[PDB]
């Protein structure tokens, strides 16, 4: 916001802030659907306490998918979760809040710790049995893995396409106050 | 001790309800409704606590 | 929000309404006479008799809309051209379906 | 949420200070800057502030020897005369 | 109003009546669902079967047809950006995308809901009623104009929450065999449902606080009205008792804190989440970040932008106090609802120390 | 809503605004045909001199033992646990006495008011006397509040837990540097405001704000680098 | 609704119950009391009462006592409309009709649900 | 961009052709098409119905029959007689629905926010500056989903 | 003594107060919700009356709604209290030591943990 000769040049957006924010939340509830449709699929009383992540040790699909949604969670690059946070880093270096940065670090860290921290549990002695029975096998829905397949490419390679989602909440956000 | 006599005989009114029956009838009828919605749905809820 | 005219202009009394027919029918005649006139500024005492029409059957936040709307309108004119915009846009596209590469070693600043 | 009626269903009487208010802030530019006249009226209107600040000097005035005795009045000529003007119907005759 | 009853003013509320209609209408319907009478001349070509567990499928494909057909009143919808029924709801375009982007995810949320009830049922037809009843008014809070009517709003919202923790299943069929004859005393469904409880208690009457003591201040609780009036008196200098507005903003957070279980007041949301199904878990972090903690954002950024003045210290004490008092605890829980309820504070305390930023 | 205003405060733009100062002389001078009485209650003025250290001192001891005081209240007091015979001296004392509560309150929040009492003076005077010459601002706060919650760490809470008190010192002398010392959310002055002075010509600064103009247009990298098209 | 008047109306009923109370007095001069065993113990038709204090009950119509408080509530907020029916518009019929299909809807959802009996 | 003609079976149709994404006008600015009645009350969008928000019920009825059959394949221990209850009760609400919208073009139309067969005598002129959709458009499908491109 | 604005806002936040301060029984936090309420409804009547607003006189029935709503719930989850084996007193629901209560001595349910 600067001025010239009674002009003023603008050279800031007002509204890129909310677009932030939205996005940051999408993407927490985009990875929190992902950790989530695993449980969907599977038995859903074999998840008690934080050492029974042993459970989804099991056929590559479910044991993978839950890693990659716990580093998601945790803001390793180029997982959907970090683009929130380096988005929110970037945005606040651009408000200039050195102080909020250190701060948000330090969540960030100890948060990441919190979620990695799991990924110890997940090591099992032997392939877990958490899927339902249905007519005498286990009862594995293809929607619901389908729908994990698709969180997970936009978990993976959601970086690529992050331009269309960051236009789409500017232009949202950009009717806040015109 | 100001009394507006024109108000007073141009005045109809004969009973104290009448900001009450503005208010959820008139502008914050939006607010009775979502009041009796929220009557209704804590009885379903009540009837279901029961249950 | 307290800054914003639109959000400033969609508040009002309870019971106000807006009559947009008369309103616009008004509005059309006021700019149709100020467009006939075609100055650099809006002097609204060149047309008497339709800007008090254009007052009376608008409201203020209408008005003040619809002289933001004509301000943009008038310096977007005397800027572009449609033909120059339609070729600025197609060039613009077919640079979009290339890439930037760094001006190395340039010559200035 | 401004209802702009009073409680005995008539009209709020702030309600014209809020109708030039409301008026003003959609007329202008710059409303937070222009309509500062019409918007302290209308605050005036409703926190009674510089009525109450006037109360609060008129009581310490008060607290002082300055004013003994106020003029009386009389309606049927609609006048005041000084207190110390014998006339019918005082306190003190 | 008086002479003329414009439709403008409930052209946007004929939809969610509709929906309401067909949705109560469907509800009623199903409670007698088993109640079929057999004529003395009525031939019954099988015995009837009296005990039925009917799948909610149906219940949940009629809540995504119908947020559906929202969704494309929405796409066709056409008016101007304008304040309907007498004010109390606004329509405009960052309004009606935030309720678009809701009624969106509600919609992929029941979708993949309907692919996890088709695999087992542990899950009733009240308790996606619920989630219906929670689809449809938890958009309007957008929508809302003042914070009388916001108040009602998540009112009817929470009430709906309460009622959806409520259903949920208390006993299973397992193979434990081993208790049968020997009582077993679970108790998260009583803790859920008396935090849910204590927590609205505590939020509405902050809220309701609030909302007089805004009433005085300006004598209007309209979101445009109450930004004109307190960033005036910043020019004008009338109102400096900073001591009301100060605790008006402390009572407005402090209320949004115990009502979204923010740091440092999380442990009865730690109880909750560990009391609660793992959809009824999905639903609720669903409802709780897209509407509930974006509310507050836009309080923070959009509805109550001219009193940042006093919110940006309060906003900073809480996520300091937040992040020195959760690093400890997040490291001596061991359960898996425990986890989840914790990534979703870390997650709410990181966007609280961003929409600081954002209104800096 | 602000934090150590007066000494954030831009002296030559509030002179030049004409805005109140808080530099201004708070200060009562009688004249010689006061009673005793006014000359007596006029020195009360006393007590508004920032630059007296012994009242500075005092005050901010007083702070800090109102912190101390409200720590005890809320946090400190509910979290240790009082022997129960203790417990029940002090409310057979609370039955014999007709102020019991009073005295009761004295003696436990009087290790806590003392603290912050101390804490407080001592805190002013270290960075009063020792701090308040350094050219680097932050460095000088950081260091100073990492050595003095460090060393009130080993004393106050336990002498092992003094890493934990210098690491809390960085991070409140961080927060203290943002927002204590420096006007952030706390702008009394718009971003690129000035003042001017030398009697120029409106012409004359019209021409130098189209030549800043033109320099700010190298501030773009497509118009720097020339990789604009032809509009 | 009333006022000081009221208030000193209390008055004279508590005056007028201590007129009451001196004719008991009196009335009391005439008769006296022998202290026995079983005399101002708990009557049970003729046997002594195996419990004193723990004397609870069911309880089991709590469900009607909720719905009681809630269509309490509904009745007072339908009061004021029926107070003013007399300048009834459109806006005002229809919120009164619906707030009393609601009210009906409520009823009827209660009573499908054999909520309004008495339980086991 | 054209738009098919009000007052026929598919003037509907034209409530997807949005010049615009955005939901709604500004304060002061002009509907698309000349205003019937601004101040529209019930009755009157009631009269301003035609064969435009016929056909949009009928739309609503012909793809309502699909939807509740869909609704209904979750539906299970349900006797003949509640299963036909319920379908008749979603296929009812999809009608509603249908009528809901009919209504909403009717209001539309009166309002000048749709086509009405009406247009304005001068029409705004709008400097397309930014422009990145008509050569897409001009090559795709989306052509008919946004009017004057 | 007090301005009546001071003293309805004073004793609103010493509802509050004395709602956590009293012991943790159920019953007695629904009755001092019910109390709470109540001083939110005598307030918005003094604030409505001091500034003539009729809508703060219309919260005069809403903050009775809610109210009835809460106390209804409230009802229900005392009535819940029956099934689950919990004591209405919650102090009394944990093995957590607390000085407040004289009586309070839980026992594992064992005869004796030594044999032989
Ligand atoms: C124009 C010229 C361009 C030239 C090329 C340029 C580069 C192309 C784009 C590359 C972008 C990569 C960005 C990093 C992503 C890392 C995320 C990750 O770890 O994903 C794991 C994921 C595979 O996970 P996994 O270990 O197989 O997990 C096991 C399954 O979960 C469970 O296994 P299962 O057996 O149960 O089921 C199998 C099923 C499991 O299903 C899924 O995983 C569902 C999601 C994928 C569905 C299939 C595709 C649908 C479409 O499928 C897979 O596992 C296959 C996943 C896809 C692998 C693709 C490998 C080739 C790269 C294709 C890129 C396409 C971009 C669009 O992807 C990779 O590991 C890909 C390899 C790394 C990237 C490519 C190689 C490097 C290329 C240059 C990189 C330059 C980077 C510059 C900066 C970029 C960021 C700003
Ligand atoms: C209006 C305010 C509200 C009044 C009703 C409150 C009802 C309860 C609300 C809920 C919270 C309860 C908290 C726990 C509790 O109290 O349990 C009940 C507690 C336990 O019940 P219990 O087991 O039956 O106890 C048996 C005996 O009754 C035991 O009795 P006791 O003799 O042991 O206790 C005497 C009692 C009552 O003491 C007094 O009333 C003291 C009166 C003189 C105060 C000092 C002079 C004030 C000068 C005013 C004018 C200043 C002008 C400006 C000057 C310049 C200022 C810069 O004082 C206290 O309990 C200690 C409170 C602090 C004393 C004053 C400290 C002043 C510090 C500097 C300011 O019972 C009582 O204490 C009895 C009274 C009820 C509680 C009153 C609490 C008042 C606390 C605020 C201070 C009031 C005086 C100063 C006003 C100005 C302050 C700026
Ligand atoms: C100790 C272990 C270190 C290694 C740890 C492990 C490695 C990884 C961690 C990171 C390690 C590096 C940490 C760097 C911190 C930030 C420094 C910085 O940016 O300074 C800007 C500054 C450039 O700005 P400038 O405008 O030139 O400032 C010059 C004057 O300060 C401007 O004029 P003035 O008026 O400010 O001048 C006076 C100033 C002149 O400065 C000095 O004389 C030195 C100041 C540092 C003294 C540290 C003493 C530690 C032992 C005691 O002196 C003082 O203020 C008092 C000096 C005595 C302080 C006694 C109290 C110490 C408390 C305990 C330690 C607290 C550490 C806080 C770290 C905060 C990090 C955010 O650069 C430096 O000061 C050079 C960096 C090295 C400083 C001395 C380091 C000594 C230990 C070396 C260990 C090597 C391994
Ligand atoms: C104080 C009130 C009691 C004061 C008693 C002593 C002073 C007194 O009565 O003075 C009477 C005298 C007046 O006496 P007065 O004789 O004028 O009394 C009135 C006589 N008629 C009815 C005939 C008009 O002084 C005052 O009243 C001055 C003010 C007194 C305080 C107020
Ligand atoms: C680590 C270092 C921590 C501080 C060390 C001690 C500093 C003060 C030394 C004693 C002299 C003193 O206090 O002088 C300042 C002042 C001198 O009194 P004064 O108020 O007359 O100061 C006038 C201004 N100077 C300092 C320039 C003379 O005293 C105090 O601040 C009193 C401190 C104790 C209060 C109880
Ligand atoms: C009208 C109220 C009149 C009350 C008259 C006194 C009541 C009275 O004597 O009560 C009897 C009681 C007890 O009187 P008493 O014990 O003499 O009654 C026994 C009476 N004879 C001998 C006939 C069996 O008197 C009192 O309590 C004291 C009365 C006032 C002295
Ligand atoms: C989430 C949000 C929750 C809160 C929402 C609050 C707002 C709710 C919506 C209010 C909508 C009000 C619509 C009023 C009905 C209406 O307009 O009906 C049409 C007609 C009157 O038409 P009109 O054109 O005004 O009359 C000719 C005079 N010019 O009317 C008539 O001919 C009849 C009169 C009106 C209806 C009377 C009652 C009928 C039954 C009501 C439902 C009962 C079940
Ligand atoms: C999120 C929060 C955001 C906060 C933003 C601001 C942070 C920094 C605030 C710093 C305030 C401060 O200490 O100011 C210094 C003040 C004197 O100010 P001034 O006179 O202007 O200073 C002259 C320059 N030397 O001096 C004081 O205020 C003196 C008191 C400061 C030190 C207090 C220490 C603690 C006191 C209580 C201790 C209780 C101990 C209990 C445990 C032990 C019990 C036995
Ligand atoms: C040469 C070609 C020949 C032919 C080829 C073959 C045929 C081609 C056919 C092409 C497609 C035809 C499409 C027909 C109509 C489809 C309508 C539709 O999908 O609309 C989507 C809707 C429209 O957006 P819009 O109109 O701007 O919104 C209302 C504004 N008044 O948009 C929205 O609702 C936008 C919602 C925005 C907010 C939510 C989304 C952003 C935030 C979340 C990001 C994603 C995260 C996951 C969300 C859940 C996903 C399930």
């Amino acid at each position: 916001m600067s001025i010239f000769s009674n002009i003023w040049i603008n050279n800031d957006l007002n509204s890129y802030g909310l677009s932030i924010l939205l996005l940051n939340i999408i993407n927490y509830l985009i990875v929190f659907m992902l950790i989530l449709s695993v449980i969907l699929l599977t038995n859903l009383s074999k998840f008690k306490s934080l050492n029974q992540f042993k459970e989804f040790n099991s056929y590559n699909f479910i044991l993978y998918s839950l890693i990659f949604s716990l580093l998601s969670m945790a803001g390793i690059p180029p997982l959907l979760g970090f683009t929130g946070k380096f988005l929110a880093i970037l945005y606040s270096s651009f408000k200039s809040q050195y102080l909020l940065i250190l701060f948000m670090t330090i969540l960030n860290i100890f948060g990441m710790y919190f979620y990695i921290q799991n990924l110890r549990f997940v090591v099992k002695k032997n392939k877990s049995s958490i899927l339902n029975y249905k007519n005498y096998y286990v009862n594995i829905n293809y929607s619901i893995t389908l729908n994990i397949i698709l969180l997970n490419f936009f978990n993976f390679f959601g970086i690529l396409f992050l331009s269309d989602l960051i236009i789409i909440l500017n232009y949202i956000s950009s009717y806040i106050y015109i | 001790i100001y009394d507006d006599y024109y108000e007073g005989f141009n005045n109809s009114i004969m009973n104290d309800f009448t900001p009450l029956t503005l208010s959820y009838y008139s502008i914050n009828s939006a607010e009775f409704i979502i009041i009796g919605l929220l009557l209704l749905l804590g009885s379903v809820a009540c009837v279901n606590l029961y249950k | 929000m307290e800054f914003s005219n639109a959000l400033l202009s969609q508040t009002k009394l309870p019971g106000q309404q807006y009559d947009y027919k008369r309103c616009f029918q008004a509005s059309n005649t006021h700019f149709e006479c100020l467009d006939s006139i075609r100055d650099a500024y809006d002097n609204h005492h060149k047309c008497p008799q339709t800007y008090q029409a254009w007052q009376s059957s608008c409201d203020v936040g209408i008005r003040r809309y619809q002289m933001d709307n004509r301000e943009q309108q008038k310096k977007d004119q005397l800027l572009y051209s449609k033909e120059q915009l339609k070729n600025y846009n197609a060039a613009k596209n077919k640079e979009a379906y290339g890439i930037t590469a760094p001006k190395n070693l340039s010559f200035a600043f | 949420s401004y209802s702009g009626y009073s409680l005995n269903g008539g009209v709020h009487p702030c309600l014209p200070f809020y109708e030039r208010m409301l008026q003003c802030a959609k007329s202008e530019a710059l409303p937070i800057k222009m309509c500062t006249a019409q918007t302290e009226d209308y605050l005036e209107c409703h926190h009674r502030k510089k009525q109450y600040a006037l109360n609060y000097a008129i009581k310490k005035e008060l607290n002082n020897i300055r004013i003994v005795a106020l003029p009386r009045y009389d309606e049927e000529n609609d006048t005041f005369v000084p207190f110390s003007q014998a006339t019918a119907d005082h306190i003190f005759q | 109003m008086l002479l003329r009853l414009l439709v403008s003013e409930y052209i946007f509320f004929l939809p969610v009546f509709t929906n309401l209609f067909i949705y109560w209408h469907i509800f009623f319907k199903n409670n007698i669902n088993l109640v079929n009478k057999k004529n003395n001349w009525d031939k019954s070509i099988s015995v009837k079967n009296i005990i039925i567990k009917q799948n909610p499928s149906f219940i949940i494909r009629l809540n995504l047809l119908l947020n559906s057909l929202m969704v494309l009143y929405l796409i066709t919808f056409n008016g101007y950006s304008s304040t309907f029924w007498w004010s109390h709801f606004k329509l405009n375009n960052y309004s009606l995308y935030m309720y678009l982007l809701v009624i969106i995810f509600n919609n992929y949320f029941l979708y993949i809901t309907e692919k996890h009830i088709k695999i087992l049922n542990n899950y009733s037809i009240d308790y996606f009623f619920s989630i219906i009843n929670i689809t449809l008014f938890i958009p309007m809070i957008f929508l809302s104009n003042t914070l009388f009517t916001f108040f009602f709003l998540i009112e009817l919202v929470s009430c709906a929450i309460f009622y959806k923790f409520i259903v949920s299943k208390i006993s299973f069929k397992n193979s434990n065999y081993k208790d049968n004859y020997f009582s077993i005393f679970s108790k998260n469904y009583l803790n859920v449902l008396f935090y849910q409880y204590w927590s609205s208690f505590f939020s509405s009457v902050m809220i309701g606080f609030c909302i007089i003591y805004l009433f005085s201040l300006t004598g209007s609780t309209e979101w445009s009205i109450i930004n004109f009036i307190v960033a005036s008196n910043n020019q004008i200098n009338y109102y400096t008792n900073n001591i009301t507005l100060l605790f008006i903003c402390l009572t407005l957070i402090i209320g949004f804190i115990i009502k979204l279980g923010i740091a440092p007041i999380q442990l009865y949301k730690i109880e909750i989440y560990k009391g609660l199904p793992f959809l009824s878990i999905f639903f609720y972090t669903t409802f709780y970040f897209l509407i509930f903690f974006l509310f507050f954002s836009l309080l923070f950024i959009y509805y109550l932008s001219a009193l940042n003045n006093f919110f940006w210290i309060i906003l900073l004490i809480i996520s300091i106090i937040g992040i020195f008092y959760i690093i400890s605890i997040i490291f001596d829980i061991n359960l898996f609802k425990a986890f989840l309820a914790y990534s979703t504070i870390i997650n709410s305390i990181s966007f609280i120390l961003l929409i600081i930023a954002i209104i800096f | 809503m602000e934090l150590n205003s007066s000494a954030k405060e831009d002296s030559h733009y509030v002179g030049v605004l004409g805005y109140p100062s808080q530099h201004d002389p708070h200060t009562l001078h009688p004249k010689k045909h006061d009673s005793t009485f006014t000359k007596v209650y006029a020195c009360r003025d006393m007590l508004w001199d920032h630059h007296w250290e012994v009242r500075n001192t005092l005050y901010a001891g007083f702070k800090g033992a109102l912190l101390g005081v409200a720590y005890a209240s809320g946090f400190g007091l509910i979290s240790k646990t009082v022997p129960s015979i203790v417990l029940k001296k002090m409310f057979r004392f609370v039955r014999n006495n007709n102020f019991g509560h009073i005295r009761i309150m004295q003696d436990l929040l009087t290790p806590y008011a003392l603290t912050g009492f101390g804490l407080g003076s001592v805190y002013y005077l270290y960075q009063h006397n020792v701090w308040e010459n350094r050219s680097n601002k932050w460095l000088a706060e950081v260091l100073s509040n990492a050595l003095f919650f460090q060393v009130a760490t080993a004393v106050c809470v336990n002498p092992g837990f003094h890493i934990y008190g210098m690491v809390g010192g960085i991070l409140f002398g961080t927060l203290k540097y943002a927002f204590y010392n420096s006007s952030f959310f706390q702008e009394k002055e718009s971003i690129g405001s000035y003042t001017t002075f030398g009697d120029l010509s409106e012409e004359e600064r019209k021409k130098q704000e189209y030549k800043d103009y033109i320099q700010f247009l190298g501030n773009y990298h497509k118009v720097r680098n020339g990789q604009l098209v032809d509009l | 609704m009333g006022d000081a008047v009221v208030i000193h109306l209390i008055q004279n009923v508590l005056i007028f119950g201590i007129i009451f109370w001196l004719l008991t007095w009196g009335a009391e001069y005439f008769y006296t009391v022998k202290q026995q065993l079983t005399k101002k113990q708990f009557y049970e038709c003729g046997f002594k009462s195996i419990s004193e204090l723990n004397i609870q009950i069911n309880f089991n119509f709590f469900m009607l006592a909720v719905f009681l408080i809630l269509y309490d509530v509904e009745f007072t907020f339908l009061f004021p409309v029926l107070f003013n029916f007399s300048m009834f518009s459109t806006t005002e019929l229809f919120l009164a009709f619906f707030f009393i299909f609601l009210i009906l809807v409520s009823l009827l959802y209660d009573w499908l649900n054999n909520v309004l009996s008495w339980s086991a | 961009s054209q738009t098919f003609a009000h007052d026929s079976f598919l003037g509907g149709l034209n409530l997807f052709k949005r010049r615009d994404p955005r939901f709604v006008l500004d304060q002061g600015e002009r509907p698309p098409y000349p205003i019937i009645n601004s101040n529209s009350s019930f009755v009157d969008v009631l009269s301003n119905f035609n064969k435009a928000d016929f056909g949009l019920v009928l739309f609503s009825a012909a793809i309502g029959f699909p939807l509740s059959r869909w609704v209904l394949k979750g539906l299970t221990f349900s006797s003949l007689n509640y299963r036909r209850g319920l379908f008749s009760s979603v296929y009812g609400g999809v009608i509603l629905w249908g009528l809901v919208l009919g209504f909403n073009n009717s209001y539309y139309r009166l309002n000048g926010f749709v086509d009405n067969g009406l247009v304005w005598k001068r029409k705004e002129r709008k400097l397309n500056k930014y422009d990145f959709t008509s050569e897409f458009e001009d090559n795709s499908f989306f052509k008919k989903l946004r009017i004057r491109d | 003594m007090l301005t009546w604005i001071s003293f309805w806002s004073l004793i609103f936040w010493l509802i509050l107060i004395i709602l956590v301060l009293k012991p943790k029984n159920f019953i007695s936090i629904l009755f001092m919700s019910e109390l709470t309420w109540l001083a939110l409804y005598c307030l918005s009547l003094l604030f409505g009356a001091i500034y003539c607003d009729i809508t703060l006189l219309s919260i005069s029935f809403f903050i009775l709604g809610v109210a009835g709503l809460e106390f209804s719930f409230g009802i229900l989850i005392a009535i819940l209290y029956k099934n689950l084996n919990e004591s209405l007193n919650t102090d009394l629901n944990n093995n957590n030591n607390n000085q407040n209560i004289f009586d309070k001595n839980f026992k594992t349910p064992l005869e004796k943990i030594n044999w032989q």
